[PDB]
């Protein structure tokens, strides 16, 4: 089952990493340390995006040092799809790590 | 408010 | 912490584990490099 | 995702499908990163000015997917969750800070060639791959164009 709109199948696109005052002047939202933006610039030619039903999902990196998948963000919002000038915004995991190891560790970590 | 000002939770 | 925390993870048992790359995965490598 | 294309079966194996209960809908995506912790972002489950709040009972995950549709009888695995923790400073009103929760399993998962861990970065993993202009990668059931439709 399915529909255009609506994958049937699981989606990919990589996506690069878009420097800090790019993201920071693309909105007039309050960007904080701990979310990044990625996506293509409108200079680029190539495109994609994460979109509605993506939140929460992974942004993965495969290290060329070990070759390992590590997880760098979540998907959390942007401002509609593949919008030119626009970037999509993602929870910055390692700057949450704390947090992550506390709860884990069971309140201690 | 990060609705007012365009914000899209995905 | 550093590198590994399961020893496994990140490692794909259909690729990584299997010698076998992805279709895309090329494209990841190549915006690599000491580049930034 | 827009622009994107179909991934090949055990592309990403961390890749945990967040599902109501009832009335049964696709909430989110989320990973994978242990064999009882799942992470996923804080407004999947709370998000006051859209009055959602899961609870527990409310939610299962299914995780070694690749369809949305259908039931993947041989491949997926179906869990119910003992906790969830979203964090203490996730803020909602202004900016979607911290948007961040994690999901603990009844129970560990049995991991497989469609069931695996993705790692969690350290510093120097940090330090060396978060530079603008290197390409990272993303996977979802999420919509392929912006919304005028359903």
């Amino acid at each position: 089952s399915v529909a255009e709109v609506q994958p049937s199948v699981l989606q990919v696109v990589n996506l690069p990493l878009v420097e800090r005052p790019v993201c920071k002047a693309s909105t007039r939202i309050r960007i904080t340390d701990n979310m990044f933006c990625a996506g293509y610039k409108p200079g680029e030619g190539k495109r994609g995006d994460a979109c509605e039903g993506d939140s929460g999902g992974p942004f993965v990196m495969k290290s060329p040092y070990n070759n390992r998948w590590y997880q760098m963000g979540i998907v959390s919002w942007g401002e509609g799809c593949d919008r030119d000038g626009k970037y999509g915004f993602y929870t910055h995991v390692f700057r949450l790590k704390k947090w992550i190891q506390k709860v884990i560790d069971r309140l201690g970590s | 408010d990060f609705l007012a000002e365009g914000g899209g939770v995905r | 912490t550093f590198g590994a925390g399961e020893a496994d993870c990140g490692l794909r048992p259909l690729f990584e584990k299997k010698q076998v790359q992805d279709q895309t995965e090329k494209e990841l490598f190549e915006s690599y490099i000491e580049g930034r | 995702i827009v622009e994107g294309q179909d991934a090949e079966v055990g592309l990403s194996p961390w890749q945990v499908m967040l599902f109501r209960k009832s009335p049964q809908e696709l909430l989110c995506g989320a990973s994978l990163i242990s064999d009882r912790w799942v992470l996923t972002a804080a407004h999947c489950l709370l998000y006051p000015p859209w009055d959602k709040n899961f609870t527990v009972d409310d939610l299962l995950v299914r995780i070694g997917k690749h369809s949305r549709t259908r039931y993947e009888r041989k491949v997926e695995k179906i869990s119910m969750l003992d906790k969830i923790y979203i964090h203490p400073r996730y803020n909602w009103k202004e900016n979607l800070d911290r948007d961040i929760a994690l999901l603990k399993l009844k129970r560990p998962i049995e991991l497989s060639d469609y069931i695996h861990p993705v790692c969690l970065p350290d510093k120097q993993t940090a330090a060396k791959l978060l530079h603008a202009g290197f390409k990272g990668r993303v996977t979802g059931w999420g919509n392929r164009r912006e919304t005028w439709t359903t």
